[PDB]
């Protein structure tokens, strides 16, 4: 099939949430975004 | 040069695709009479004086 997707082996951007300085940049949504979230907490 | 290549080639590319294996199949096979003509014996011999 053909859609949008994720190609393989991609460079992904990957942001942190805290250094004492806490950022959040606002990214650009173009044509659909896959987001991970890898933490226990539910920050 | 179309601009839909993607839709085109995911609703049609595997009629073509096994129209050129059998043309592909063909080549082959001429091949094989190519092979099978002239390479009967393998033995290379030195072309004597
Ligand atoms: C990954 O990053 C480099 C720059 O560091 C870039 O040249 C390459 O295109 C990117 N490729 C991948 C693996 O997505």
């Amino acid at each position: 099939t053909q859609d949008l997707f994720l190609p393989f082996f991609s460079n992904v951007t990957w942001f942190h949430a805290i250094h004492k300085r806490f950022d959040n940049p606002v990214l650009p949504f173009n044509d659909g975004v896959y987001f991970a979230s890898t933490e226990k907490s539910n920050i | 040069d179309s601009t839909e290549c993607s839709n085109l080639l995911l609703q049609y590319g595997s009629f073509c695709t096994q129209l050129n294996r059998a043309l592909t199949g063909i080549a082959v096979e001429q091949d094989k009479n190519t092979q099978e003509v002239f390479a009967q014996v393998k033995q290379i011999y030195k072309t004597p004086p």
